[PDB]
C-alpha cells in the first residue's frame, strides 16, 4: 500500500510532505548573511540537566570555509554531512581549489531524494532525509548562505530560520535584516530572536553560534565569547 | 479486486488489466491501413490539440526499418517505445542473418515482446495498438496489426481507435485486392474524412505513408503533391 | 523478478495454515499404500482415469529413482513430477561423489530438505504432495513417507489419500511382522480395494516392488495376475 | 466448499480445501476464444482438427491459424488465449531444437509434452506470474510406438490420449469420441479424418464447408507433419 | 584481430575542386598469395561519404556491417540530419582507438573521402587511433611510393580539377603495381561530388611498359 | 508486491515481534523435551510424540541429534525446520574444528546458530525458524553444560530446564526438587522420570514414549548414549516402586 | 533480495517503526550508569534469578575492549549482534590507527549502525538502547547513551529501560560533586538509584565497575550485599 | 445484480425488479407506454434488466469536452449581465475535468463574486475566481515547487 | 479509490492516475514561456521566491552550446533530467565531434522518461521542460511532460496560470516568424505578463531570459542583465 514513490492528487509526493512535516519538530536554527561574513545560531534544547551540552553538535564544519546548521532528525544528517566533507576534499584533491558553497549544497541536495524501493540498490535509502540544512561559508563570491530542504531543493537566502519556530523567527528576521547590516549586528539580532522563540531561558550553555568570515576560517564561539555577546543582548 | 494486476485471472478467466489497456486504445483518434496489389498505404487522423503545435509534431507514422512502416494509436509514449523495440529487432536480424527481416517474422517478435508485459505484476500492458506494413518483390505486400494482449494477424484493411467500427464499414466497400497504391491513397484519405467527427473534434491533419513497387520497397511519407490531391478528393467527395 | 517474501506465515495459534492446506490437498488426492514385507517392499496406487479415452500406460505414478529406490505419491500430479526429477538428480549427485547408490534414508532426507525449502522460500507455495519411498540397502528393506512440511517418517505400513484413516485402521488389524512379499502384495491390493468405488482392473491400479534384485514396476500382466486371487 | 482465506483467489496459494483457484480460472480462460479442437489417433495415423472463424472479410484468413509445426515430424494445435498459445509454441520449438542439438536425435512427442508441462508447473507454484490460459495438443509418429497424441493443460497435467477435445464443447466431444472409441477402434484407417470432422460437426451443429476448419495429419508412411489444403478438406467433407 | 589473415594493400585518395577520388585494387592477399581477386575494398558509406580500407578484410567487412547499420538507423528518423564525412571520420577514430585500448585492434588503415556543404573532406585512420586530414593520402606502400608523387603535384598546384586528379591517381596506381609485390592490376575508382558517390568498374592499369 | 506481503520482520504498536511470538506459541504444543545437568554428566529426556503400531524404528533416535564427538541436541517445534538447523550446527562445529583443530566450545556453537536465527527475525522477509533447541555437551573451558535457544535467537545456560508441552509445570517441579551442585547422573535420571511422569498427563510412562540420552566423560573421551528399552523400563519400575512406598 | 521499505514517514512526520522500537526498549530491564571522578559504574536490575539459570551466560554488561564496556536494555538477540559489530570495529580501529578506541568514537560507530538500519531497505530497526562507559587515553571518564533512532549523547548519569523516568528523576536530584567524591560513594549512588525501582535489592541487581588503568570488574554478591547494608 | 446471498432485504427489491422486468417485456406485450431510465452505474445492473428487449438503446453521457463546457457556460450565463470580454474558450480550457453542474456552479459563483464586489456586470476575473472556488482546491501551507 | 496508487495499474477508463497526478505537479509550478522565430529560439521564465529574503529559484539551465531548458515542477527531478541531457550532448560531441540535434535529444528524453511509467515501484518524472535549441534545421522549441510525451512547438507555455499566456501566444503566433530578436523577446515577456496576477509587474528580480540563435550560443540573462529587454514593454 502507498509505495514510497507515490504522488498525491495535488502532485505532492506523500513521503516528501511528511519529511517536511518532520522538520517542524526540530529546534530553531537561524542563519544570517552579511557582507562581512555569515553567522549561524541554533538552540541546543537541553532535555535534562544530566545531559552534557558539549555533546550536542548541531553546528558542524564541512571545510575551513563552510559550516552547516542542522534541524530535524539529527541522526539523518550524519550521512549528508559526511558526503559534503568527502565531496569538498575530493574537489581540492582534483582541482586544487575550494568548492563553492553552492556546489557543496548542490552535491548534498543531489544525494537527497535518491531513495527507492524497487530496482534501486542492495541497500539504497528507503525514505527521504528528515533534516533541513543551512550551509554558510565564504567563496570567490564572498559570504554565502544556502538552505536545503528534504525535497532536495536548495536556494541562496540572505537570512533564513528553520525549526519549530521557523514561523515567527522568519517574521522577526524580516523586520530587522537589511543589506548593509554588519556581522556584529547580525549576531546580536540572531541571539535576540533565538531568546524570544526559545522556551527555556537563553544562556551560554544551551545555544551554539558559529561564524565564517573572509579572513578567518569557520569559527565556533566558545563560552567566553558567548557570555560576552549575550550580556549586551 | 480482481482487476488490479495482470498476474491474476478473473473468476471467469479474464485479465482485466489487459482489457483496460485496450480501452485506452479506444479513446485515440482513428488510424487505418489498407493493403493493395502494389503495396501498402497508411493513414492517420491527427487531431490538432492546440494551434501552437508545429505541423508534423507527434507524428504517429514511423519507419521501423527501411522497408517496414508503422502506424500507432493510443498512448503515444508507449507507441514510441515499441517503435524503438521494432527497430532494434530489425537491426539485430540484419546483423545476425544478413538480410532484411520478413514482415511476418518482425510482427511475431514484437508481438511476443508485447505479450511478455501481460504476465507479471512487475509491469503493465502496453496501452497502444499498431500496424506494420511492408512490400518486397519476393513476399509481396503484407500488413499486420498487434493489440495490447499481444495478438498479431494479417489484414487486408485494418482500423484502430475511436471510430474503428465506422472505418471498418467504409473499408468493406473498397475492393482493395485489385487496386493500385495511387488509387488507394485517395481512398484512404476519403475514409478518414468520413469517419472523423467535425462536431466533436475541432480540426485534424491527415498523415499519409505508403510502401510498394512505386516506392521500390522502401516505406516513406507520401509526397506533398499527392497528399494535396488526396485531401482535395476527400473534401470534394464530402459534398 | 520474483517475490522475496515468504507466503507461509505463522497463525495466531501457532499453525502454518498453508502447510495445513497442502495436507488437505494431499488428503483429497488418490489413495496410496505401502507395505514393508520381511524381504521386500511394495507400493500400490489407484489410477482411475476419467474415461476410456485416457491412455493408462501414458504416464506412470510408480516411478523409479535408482536401481534400488522407487516412490509413489498422493496429491497433485504436476508437483510429483518436479520432485521425481529432483530426486533422480540428487541420487546421481550422491553416486558421482561416493561411487555407491544413495541409501534410501539419505535420499529421503535430501528430498525432504527440498520440500522444506518451499515452506520458507519467497513467493512459493508448499508442494501439495506426499511421497512414499521404498528401498533396499545393506540387505534390508526401507519404507519412508515425506509430507508437504518436509518432515519424513519411517513406516512398516501406511496409506495416504482419500479415506486414509480407514486405510490405516485396516492395515493395523491385518499387519504382521513376519509377512511375506507375496502376502504383502496381496494385502496392499486389498487395502486399496477397501475404498475403490468400482471394479478393479489391471488398468485401474498400479503396483511396484523392491527387493534384493532391485525396484521394478510390476507389469499389467502380473497386476491382473495378483488381482485374480 | 468454497471457503476463502486471504489471497487464495488472487494468487496461486492453497485454498482452505486445498485448491488453486487461479489455476481453475486459467482453465476457464481457455473457453474465452470460443473455439473447439479435436485430436484422434488412428491405427497408423494421427489427426487434429479445429474450428476456423474469420469474423469478417477484412481479415486475411491465411494468417488466421491454430495449427503449428513444432519440428519436421511434430505438429500441434492450440486453444484458448491467442497470445499465450503463440508464446508456448515458440518455447516448444526452442525446446525441440535444443533436444536435437544436445542428444543427437529428434525429441519424442511425450518428452516434448513433458518439458512444456514442467514449464507450466512452475507458473502455478510461483506467485510472480499467472498461468498461461491455453491448451496444447501434440501429434507425431514414434519410432517404436506408432502414432502419439498428447495434451498439456495450464496446471501441468499432460496425460496421453487416444481421442481428445479442447475448448467450449470439450465435454460433448469427449463423450462422442468415447462412444466411438468403445465400439470398435475409434477408427483404424487414414479416414480417421472423417471421424474427427464428424465429431466436431456433431457437437457444434455446423455442417462445415471447406473454409471453416483446418486439418493436420501425420502418417507412418509419411511422418512429416502436413496441413491439408482446402481442396483436400473439401474432398473429405463431400465423402462424408 | 591479433594476427591478420586476408589483407588488402594500399589505398589512395586525393581531393580536387568539387569532390574527392579514392582508388584501391580488388585483391585479398593471404600472405603472399593472390587468393581472392574480385573483392571490392571501397564502400559507399552514404550519399556524401565513401570509405576505402587496407589490412584485414574481415575487420573491414565488420566495419561495413556496423557503419552501414548506423546510416540506416539515422535515415529511419527522417529528421533532416545526416552524418557528415567529418562525423563518420570522428566515429571511426573513436572505434579504432577503443579497440586498440582494449588490446583487440581492428587491423585496418582506412581512408575517408566525402563532400558536404560545398567542401571536400579527406581523412585517415590507423589501427591505433591515429587520424588526420590531408589533401592527399596513401596507406600501406602507397605512403612510400604514391604519396611522393601526389605531394609534389599538390605543392606545385594546390587545387586540382577532376580530370587532373583522376590521371594523377592512375599514374600512382601504375607505380604501385610496378613495385608493390602485393598489388593487383584490377582496381576501382570511387568519386564523390555534389551528385553523390560513384564507383568505377574493374579498371586495369593498361599502360604498363616493360622495356627490358 | 506490497499488497500480498506479510511483513514478517516489523514491530507491533507495543514493540512486539508477532511472528516470533506466534512461533514460540507453536513450540508450546510440540513434544516435551527435558534437560538436567548433573555433577558427572548431562542428560536429555524427550517425549516421543509419534506413537503408532505401524511406525518403524530407524536411526538411533527420533529427537536427539549428535552434533560432535562431545555435543548433542534435542528439538521441539517444526520437525523440518529442526533438520535445517541441526545440519547448520554440524557444519558450524566442523568449520571451527577445521580452523582451530580443536572441538568448538558448546557456548560458541549455540551463539553461532542463534546468530542465524536472529538474522531471520531482523531482515529477509522470511518466516522465523519455529524451533527451540536444548544442547548438552562438554568442553575444557566449563565442563558439562546445558543450553536452550528460542526462535528469537536468544539463548541461556541452565542447570535444568524444559521446553514444549506443559513446560510450566515441568519447570515448576524442577525448580522445587533440584539440588544444585549435589546431583549425580542417577538422581538426575530419576528426577527426569518423575517430571516426565506428571508432565505427560495423557497416560503414563510406557517406556516407548520416552527417549533418554546421557553425556558422560570416560577415559578422557566424551561418550553420548541413548538409553535402551530395558534400562528405561527399569527406571520407570523403580519410580513406580518409590511412588508406591511413599504412599 | 527482500527490499521493502520497512521504515517510512507518516502523517505529522513520525517514524512509527522507530517509535515502536523505543517502546521495545522500554519493556527491558532497567540499567543505570554514572560517571565518577576516577571511576565509571554500570548497574542493571535482574528480573529474576530463577535459581536454575546459569548467571554466567545472561550478563547484560559486556566489554567492547579493554577500555570500553556497555550495558543495553531491549531485545537480547539484537544487543548481541550490535555488541559483536562493535567488538570487531574496536579491533579494526586498533589495527589501523594503532591506538585504543575512544568512547566517543565507538559510540558514534554504534549509533551510525543503528541509524543505517532505520533508513535501509528490507530491515528492522535495532530494538535496544546502550549505555557505553570507558576511559579515553587522556584518562577522562566518559559515559554515552545511544537510542534505536541512531542519536547519542554524553551523560553525567543516565538510566534506560523499564521505569527509567523515575530512576533518572532520582539521579537528577541526587547527583552532585559530593556524591561522586569517592569511588565507594559513587557505587552507593548507583545502588540507591536502582533500589528506587527494583524491590528485593542486593540479590536482584548486578554491578560492574571500571577504573582508570584496571579492566572491567564485576562486583561479587558479597560486595553488593555489603554496600546495600551500608546504604540502609 | 441478483446474487445468492443469505442476507434478506435484498430479496424484496429483487422481487420488485422481477416485476418491473415482466412489465417492461414479457407476457402481454406493451406498445403504449415507453420507458426512460437513468443510472450512474451500469456495472451493477442485472443482465435481465440491461437486455435488448427492455432497455434497447443504452445512451452514454460522457463528461463534457471543451466545446461542451463553453456551451454550458453560455447557456447558464444567458440571463446574467455578462461583459463582452469573457473568453468562454479560455474558461473551457481552464475548467478541465468538470461536469455541467460544476460549470453552472462556476457561472453562479461568478455572479455572486460580482455581487460581493458590488458590480453591475460580470467579468473574466470574476469567472476565474468562480472557477477557483468551484475547484475546491486546498493549499498545503507551502509552495516549494519551482 | 484503488486505481490511483500505482503507475502499473490501469483504471477502468483506460487511464493511469499516477501519470495524471505527475501532470498536475507541473501545473502547480511557476509559469514559463518559449517561442521561436526564423533565426532565434527564446525562453522566458518567471521566478518566484519562497520568502522575501530568499533568492528567486532559477528556472533556466544550460545543456550545451546550442540547447537550453526551462523547468517547471520538482527541481530535484529537473536536475536529474538536466544531468542526463548534458551527458547525452557531451557523448555526441565526443563520438561524432558534432552538436547533438535537438530532436534526437528530445527523443532520448522521452525514451528515458517512459521507462518509469511502466515498472512496479517506479514513478514518473515530476517535471515539465521547455527545450530551446538551434541545429542544422533551424530554431527549435519543444515541450516535455511527466508522461513520456513531447511536442515540437512554435510557441508554448507551461506552469501555473499558463493558459492566459497560451492565449496570447496563439493570438500573435502569426508574427513570431519574421520578427527581430528584440521584438521576439518582447512577445515572450508580454505573454508572461498576462500570466501575472493583476497587481504585479515584471521585475529584474523575477524575470530570466534564455536566447539561442544562428550565431549566438545559448545565453542566460538574469538580474540587471534583463533590464535592456524590459525597457520598452
Amino acid at each position: 500500500y502507498r509505495g514510497v514513490n507515490t504522488f498525491s492528487p495535488e502532485g505532492r509526493l506523500f513521503q516528501v510532505e511528511y519529511a517536511i512535516e518532520a522538520i517542524k519538530l526540530g529546534s530553531t536554527a537561524i542563519g544570517i548573511q552579511t557582507s562581512e561574513g555569515v553567522c549561524l545560531a541554533v538552540e541546543k534544547r537541553i532535555t535534562s540537566p544530566l545531559m552534557e551540552p558539549s555533546s550536542i553538535e548541531k553546528i558542524v564544519e564541512i571545510d575551513a570555509h563552510i559550516g552547516c546548521a542542522m534541524s530535524g532528525l539529527i541522526a539523518d544528517a550524519k550521512t549528508l554531512i559526511d558526503k559534503a566533507r568527502v565531496e569538498t576534499q575530493n574537489h581540492w584533491f582534483t582541482y586544487n581549489e575550494t568548492m563553492t558553497v553552492e556546489s557543496v549544497t548542490q552535491a548534498v541536495s543531489n544525494l537527497a531524494l535518491q531513495f527507492g524501493e524497487e530496482d534501486a540498490d542492495p541497500g539504497a535509502m528507503s525514505r527521504p532525509f528528515g533534516v533541513a540544512l543551512l550551509f554558510g561559508g565564504v567563496d570567490e563570491k564572498g559570504p554565502q548562505l544556502f538552505h536545503m530542504d528534504p525535497s532536495g531543493t536548495f536556494v541562496q537566502c540572505d537570512a533564513r530560520a528553520i525549526g519549530s519556530a521557523s514561523e515567527g523567527a522568519q517574521s522577526s528576521l524580516q523586520e530587522v535584516y537589511h543589506k548593509s547590516m554588519t556581522l556584529k549586528e547580525a549576531i546580536k539580532s540572531s541571539l535576540i530572536i533565538l531568546k524570544q522563540v526559545m522556551e527555556e531561558k537563553l544562556n551560554a550553555t544551551n545555544i551554539e553560534l558559529a561564524t565564517v568570515q573572509p579572513g578567518q576560517n569557520f569559527h565556533m564561539f566558545t563560552k567566553e565569547e558567548l557570555e560576552e555577546v549575550i550580556k549586551d543582548i | 479486486g480482481y482487476d488490479l494486476s495482470a498476474s491474476t485471472f478473473s473468476p471467469d478467466g479474464r485479465v482485466f488489466q489487459v482489457e483496460y489497456a485496450m480501452k485506452a486504445v479506444e479513446n485515440s483518434s482513428t488510424a487505418i491501413g489498407i493493403r493493395c496489389k502494389d503495396g501498402v498505404v497508411f493513414g492517420v487522423e491527427k487531431l490538432v490539440l492546440s494551434k501552437l503545435y508545429e505541423e508534423g509534431s507527434n507524428k504517429r507514422l514511423f519507419n521501423v526499418d527501411r522497408h517496414v512502416g508503422m502506424a500507432v494509436a493510443g498512448l503515444l509514449a508507449d507507441a514510441r517505445s515499441l517503435a524503438d523495440i521494432a527497430r532494434e529487432e530489425a537491426s539485430n536480424f540484419r546483423s545476425n542473418f544478413g538480410y532484411n527481416i520478413p514482415l511476418k517474422h518482425l510482427a511475431d517478435r514484437v508481438a511476443m515482446y508485447v505479450h511478455a508485459y501481460t504476465l507479471y505484476s512487475a509491469v503493465r500492458p502496453f496501452g497502444c495498438s499498431f500496424m506494420l506494413g511492408s512490400y518486397s518483390v519476393n513476399d509481396g505486400a503484407q500488413l499486420y496489426m498487434i493489440d495490447p494482449s499481444g495478438v498479431s494477424y494479417g489484414y487486408w484493411g485494418c482500423a484502430i481507435g475511436k471510430a474503428r467500427q465506422a472505418a471498418k464499414t467504409e473499408i468493406e466497400k473498397l475492393q482493395m485486392k485489385e487496386m493500385t497504391c495511387r488509387d488507394i491513397v485517395k481512398e484512404v484519405a476519403k475514409i478518414i474524412y468520413i469517419v472523423h467527427d467535425e462536431v466533436k473534434d475541432k480540426a485534424f491533419e491527415l498523415e499519409l505513408s505508403w510502401v510498394g513497387e512505386l516506392t521500390n520497397g522502401r516505406h516513406e511519407i507520401v509526397p506533398k503533391d499527392i497528399r494535396e490531391e488526396a485531401e482535395k478528393y476527400a473534401k470534394e467527395s464530402l459534398k | 523478478r520474483g517475490y522475496s517474501f515468504s507466503l507461509t506465515t505463522f497463525s495466531p495459534s501457532g499453525k502454518l495454515v498453508q502447510i495445513e492446506y497442502a495436507l488437505a490437498a494431499v488428503a483429497g488426492g488418490a489413495p496410496s499404500v505401502g507395505i514393508k514385507a520381511a524381504n521386500g517392499v511394495v507400493l500400490a496406487t489407484e489410477k482411475k482415469q476419467k474415461s476410456i479415452l485416457y491412455d493408462e500406460r501414458s504416464v506412470h505414478k510408480v516411478e523409479p529413482i535408482t536401481k534400488h529406490i522407487g516412490l509413489v505419491y498422493s496429491g497433485m500430479g504436476p508437483d510429483y513430477r518436479v520432485l521425481v526429477h529432483r530426486a533422480r538428480k540428487l541420487a546421481q549427485q550422491y553416486y558421482l561423489v561416493y561411487q555407491e547408490p544413495i541409501p534410501t534414508a539419505q535420499l529421503v532426507q535430501r528430498v525432504a530438505s527440498v520440500m522444506q525449502e518451499y515452506t520458507q522460500s519467497g513467493g512459493v507455495r508448499p508442494f501439495g504432495v506426499s511421497l512414499l519411498i521404498c528401498g533396499w540397502n545393506e540387505g534390508r528393506p526401507y519404507l519412508f513417507q515425506s509430507d508437504p512440511s518436509g518432515a519424513y517418517f519411517a513406516w512398516k505400513a501406511t496409506a495416504m489419500g482419500k479415506n486414509y484413516v480407514n486405510g490405516k485402521t485396516f492395515l493395523e488389524k491385518r499387519y504382521n511382522e513376519d509377512l511375506e512379499l507375496e502376502d504383502a502384495i496381496h494385502t496392499a491390493i486389498l487395502t486399496l480395494k477397501e475404498s475403490f468405488e468400482g471394479q478393479m482392473t489391471e488398468d485401474n491400479i498400479e503396483v511396484g516392488i523392491c527387493n534384493e534384485a532391485g525396484f521394478r514396476r510390476l507389469t499389467p500382466t502380473e497386476v491382473k495376475d495378483y488381482l485374480a486371487a | 466448499r468454497g471457503s476463502s482465506a486471504g489471497f487464495d483467489r488472487h494468487i496461486t496459494i492453497f485454498s482452505p480445501e486445498g485448491r488453486l483457484y487461479q489455476v481453475e480460472y486459467a482453465f476457464k480462460a481457455i473457453n474465452q476464444g470460443g473455439l473447439t479442437s479435436v485430436a484422434v489417433r488412428g491405427k497408423d495415423c494421427a489427426v487434429i482438427v479445429t474450428q476456423k472463424k474469420v469474423p469478417d472479410k477484412l481479415l486475411d484468413s491465411s494468417t488466421v491459424t491454430h495449427l503449428f509445426k513444432i519440428t519436421e515430424n511434430i505438429g500441434c494445435v492450440m486453444t484458448g488465449m491467442t497470445a499465450d498459445s503463440r508464446s508456448q509454441v515458440q518455447r516448444a520449438r526452442y525446446e525441440a531444437a535444443n533436444w536435437k542439438y544436445k542428444y543427437g536425435y529428434e525429441i519424442p512427442v511425450d518428452m516434448l509434452c513433458k518439458r512444456i508441462a514442467d514449464i507450466s508447473q512452475v507458473y502455478t507454484q510461483n506467485a510472480e506470474m499467472r498461468p498461461l490460459g491455453c491448451c496444447m495438443i501434440l501429434i507425431g509418429i514414434d519410432e517404436e510406438q506408432g502414432p502419439q497424441v498428447y495434451k498439456c493443460d495450464p496446471a501441468g497435467y499432460y496425460c496421453g490420449f487416444k481421442a481428445t477435445a479442447a475448448g467450449v464443447k470439450q465435454t460433448e466431444s469427449t463423450s462422442f469420441l468415447e462412444k466411438k472409441v468403445k465400439k470398435k477402434f475409434d477408427w483404424t484407417f487414414e479416414q480417421t479424418v472423417e471421424t474427427a470432422i464428424t465429431c466436431l460437426s456433431t457437437v457444434l451443429s455446423i455442417d462445415f464447408k471447406p473454409s471453416e476448419i483446418e486439418v493436420g495429419v501425420v502418417t507412418v508412411e509419411n511422418p512429416k507433419f502436413r496441413i491439408l489444403t482446402e481442396a483436400e478438406i473439401d474432398a473429405h467433407l463431400v465423402a462424408l | 584481430t591479433q594476427n591478420p589473415m586476408v589483407t588488402g594493400t594500399s589505398v589512395l585518395g586525393v581531393k580536387f575542386e568539387g569532390g574527392v577520388v579514392i582508388a584501391a585494387d580488388m585483391l585479398g592477399s593471404y600472405g603472399s598469395l593472390a587468393r581472392f581477386r574480385n573483392i571490392s575494398r571501397i564502400m559507399r558509406v552514404n550519399n556524401s561519404t565513401m570509405l576505402g580500407a587496407s589490412g584485414d578484410y574481415a575487420d573491414f567487412q565488420y566495419l561495413k556491417q556496423v557503419l552501414g547499420q548506423m546510416v540506416i538507423d539515422e535515415e529511419l528518423l527522417g529528421d533532416g540530419h545526416s552524418y557528415s564525412p567529418r562525423a563518420i571520420h570522428s566515429w571511426l577514430t573513436r572505434a579504432m582507438y577503443s579497440r586498440r585500448s582494449k588490446m583487440n585492434p581492428l587491423w585496418n588503415t582506412m581512408v575517408i573521402g566525402g563532400y558536404a556543404d560545398g567542401e571536400s573532406f579527406l581523412g585517415y585512420v590507423d589501427m591505433l587511433g591515429v587520424a588526420y586530414e590531408a589533401p592527399s593520402l596513401a596507406t600501406g606502400y602507397g605512403a612510400y611510393l604514391a604519396q611522393p608523387l601526389l605531394r609534389e603535384v599538390l605543392e606545385k598546384q594546390p587545387v586540382l580539377s577532376q580530370t587532373e586528379a583522376r590521371d594523377l591517381v592512375e599514374r600512382c596506381m601504375r607505380v604501385l603495381y610496378y613495385r608493390d609485390a602485393r598489388s593487383y592490376n584490377r582496381f576501382q575508382i570511387a568519386t564523390v561530388t555534389e551528385k553523390g558517390v560513384e564507383i568505377e568498374g574493374p579498371l586495369s592499369t593498361e599502360t604498363n611498359w616493360d622495356i627490358a | 508486491s506490497r499488497r500480498y506481503d506479510s511483513r514478517t520482520t516489523i514491530f507491533s504498536p507495543e514493540g512486539r515481534l508477532y511472528q516470533v511470538e506466534y512461533a514460540m506459541e507453536a513450540i508450546g504444543h510440540a513434544g516435551t523435551c527435558l534437560g538436567i545437568l548433573a555433577n558427572d554428566g548431562v542428560l536429555l529426556a524427550a517425549e516421543r510424540r509419534n506413537i503408532h503400531k505401524l511406525l518403524d524404528e530407524v536411526f538411533f533416535s527420533e529427537k536427539i541429534y549428535k552434533l560432535n564427538e562431545d555435543m548433542a541436541c534435542s528439538v521441539a517445534g517444526i520437525t523440518s525446520d529442526a533438520n535445517v538447523l541441526t545440519n547448520e550446527l554440524r557444519l558450524i562445529a566442523q568449520r571451527y574444528l577445521l580452523q582451530y583443530q580443536e572441538p568448538i566450545p558448546c557456548e560458541q556453537l549455540v551463539t553461532a546458530l542463534c546468530d542465524i536465527k536472529q538474522a531471520y527475525t531482523q531482515f529477509g522477509g522470511k518466516r522465523p525458524f519455529g524451533v527451540s533447541l536444548l544442547y548438552i555437551g562438554w568442553d575444557k573451558h566449563y565442563g558439562f553444560q546445558l543450553y536452550q535457544s528460542d526462535p528469537s535467537g536468544n539463548y541461556g545456560g541452565w542447570k535444568a530446564t524444559c521446553i514444549g508441552n506443559n513446560s510450566a509445570a515441568a519447570v515448576s517441579m524442577l525448580k522445587q526438587d533440584y539440588k544444585e551442585g549435589e546431583m549425580t547422573l542417577k538422581s538426575a535420571l530419576a528426577l527426569a522420570i518423575k517430571v516426565l511422569n506428571k508432565t505427560m498427563d495423557v497416560s503414563k510412562l510406557s517406556a516407548e514414549k520416552v527417549e533418554i540420552a546421557t553425556l558422560t566423560r570416560e577415559n578422557g573421551k566424551t561418550v553420548i548414549r541413548v538409553l535402551k528399552q530395558k534400562e528405561v523400563e527399569q527406571l520407570i519400575k523403580k519410580h513406580e516402586e518409590e511412588e508406591a512406598k511413599a504412599e | 533480495s527482500y527490499d521493502r521499505a520497512i521504515t517510512v514517514f507518516s502523517p505529522d512526520g513520525h517514524l512509527f517503526q522507530v517509535e515502536y522500537a523505543q517502546e521495545a526498549v522500554k519493556k527491558g530491564s532497567t540499567a543505570v550508569g554514572v560517571r565518577g571522578r576516577d571511576i565509571v559504574v554500570l548497574g542493571v536490575e535482574k528480573k529474576s534469578v530463577a535459581k536454575l539459570q546459569d548467571e554466567r551466560t545472561v550478563r547484560k554488561i559486556c566489554a567492547l575492549d579493554d577500555n570500553v564496556c556497555m550495558a543495553f536494555a531491549g531485545l537480547t538477540a539484537d544487543a548481541r549482534i550490535v555488541i559483536n559489530r562493535a567488538r570487531v570495529e574496536c579491533q579494526s580501529h586498533r589495527l589501523t590507527v594503532e591506538d585504543p578506541v575512544t568512547v566517543e568514537y565507538i559510540t558514534r560507530y554504534i549509533a551510525s549502525l543503528k541509524q543505517r538500519y532505520t533508513q535501509s531497505n528490507g530491515r528492522r530497526p535495532f530494538g535496544i538502547s546502550a549505555l557505553i562507559v570507558g576511559f579515553d587515553f587522556d584518562g577522562t571518564p566518559r559515559l554515552y547513551q545511544t537510542d534505536p533512532s541512531g542519536t547519542y549523547h554524553a551523560w553525567k548519569a543516565n538510566a534506560i529501560g523499564r521505569g527509567a523516568k523515575s530512576v533518572r528523576e532520582f539521579l537528577e536530584k541526587n547527583y552532585t560533586d559530593e556524591a561522586i567524591e569517592t569511588d565507594d560513594l559513587t557505587i552507593k549512588l548507583v545502588i540507591k538509584a536502582l533500589l528506587e525501582v527494583v524491590q528485593s535489592g542486593g540479590k536482584n541487581i548486578e554491578l560492574a565497575v571500571m577504573r582508570r588503568d584496571q579492566s572491567l570488574k564485576i562486583l561479587n554478591p558479597e560486595e553488593i550485599e555489603k554496600y546495600v547494608a551500608e546504604i540502609e | 445484480k441478483r446474487f445468492d446471498s443469505e442476507k434478506a432485504g435484498d430479496r424484496e427489491v429483487q422481487r420488485t425488479m422481477l416485476e418491473l422486468l415482466n412489465q417492461l417485456d414479457g407476457f402481454q406485450p406493451n406498445t403504449q407506454v415507453k420507458v426512460i431510465a437513468a443510472t450512474n452505474r451500469v456495472d451493477i445492473l442485472d443482465p435481465a434488466l440491461l437486455r435488448s428487449g427492455r432497455l434497447d438503446r443504452k445512451i452514454e453521457f460522457p463528461m463534457p469536452n471543451e466545446e461542451a463546457r463553453a456551451r454550458i457556460m453560455q447557456i447558464h450565463s444567458r440571463k446574467m449581465n455578462v461583459s463582452p470580454d469573457v473568453n468562454y474558450e479560455e474558461l473551457a480550457r481552464c475548467t478541465d475535468d468538470f461536469n455541467g453542474a460544476q460549470c453552472k456552479a462556476v457561472c453562479v459563483e461568478a455572479g455572486m463574486i460580482a455581487l460581493r464586489r458590488g458590480a453591475t456586470e460580470l467579468t473574466h476575473e470574476d469567472y476565474m475566481e468562480g472557477i477557483l472556488e468551484v475547484q475546491a482546491k486546498k493549499k498545503a501551507n507551502l509552495q516549494y515547487y519551482a | 479509490n484503488q486505481y490511483d496508487n500505482d503507475v502499473t495499474v490501469w483504471s477502468p477508463q483506460g487511464r493511469i492516475h499516477q501519470i495524471e497526478y505527475a501532470m498536475e505537479a507541473v501545473k502547480q509550478g511557476s509559469a514559463t514561456v518559449g517561442l521561436k522565430s526564423k533565426t532565434h529560439a527564446v525562453l522566458v521564465a518567471l521566478k518566484r521566491a519562497q520568502s522575501e529574503l530568499a533568492a528567486h529559484q532559477k528556472k533556466i539551465l544550460h545543456v550545451d552550446n546550442h540547447i537550453g531548458i526551462s523547468i517547471a515542477g520538482l527541481t530535484a527531478d529537473a536536475r536529474l533530467l538536466c544531468n542526463f541531457m548534458r551527458q547525452e550532448c557531451l557523448d555526441s560531441r565526443f563520438v561524432f565531434d558534432r552538436p547533438l540535434p535537438v530532436s534526437r535529444l528530445v527523443s532520448l528524453i522521452g525514451s528515458k522518461t517512459q521507462i518509469p511509467t511502466q515498472r512496479y515501484g517506479r514513478r514518473p518524472y515530476g517535471v515539465g521542460l521547455l527545450i530551446a535549441g538551434y541545429d542544422d534545421m533551424g530554431p527549435h522549441i519543444f515541450q516535455t511532460c511527466p508522461s513520456a510525451n513531447y511536442f515540437d512547438c512554435r510557441a508554448m507555455s507551461i506552469g501555473a496560470r499558463s493558459q492566459s499566456a497560451r492565449t496570447y501566444l496563439e493570438r500573435h503566433m502569426s508574427e513570431f516568424m519574421e520578427c527581430n530578436l528584440n521584438e521576439l523577446v518582447k512577445h515572450g515577456l508580454r505573454a508572461l505578463r498576462e500570466t501575472l496576477p493583476a497587481e504585479q509587474d515584471l521585475t529584474t528580480k523575477n524575470v530570466s531570459i534564455g536566447i539561442v540563435g544562428k550565431d549566438l550560443e545559448f545565453t542566460i540573462y538574469d538580474d540587471d542583465d534583463v533590464s535592456p529587454f524590459l525597457e520598452g514593454l
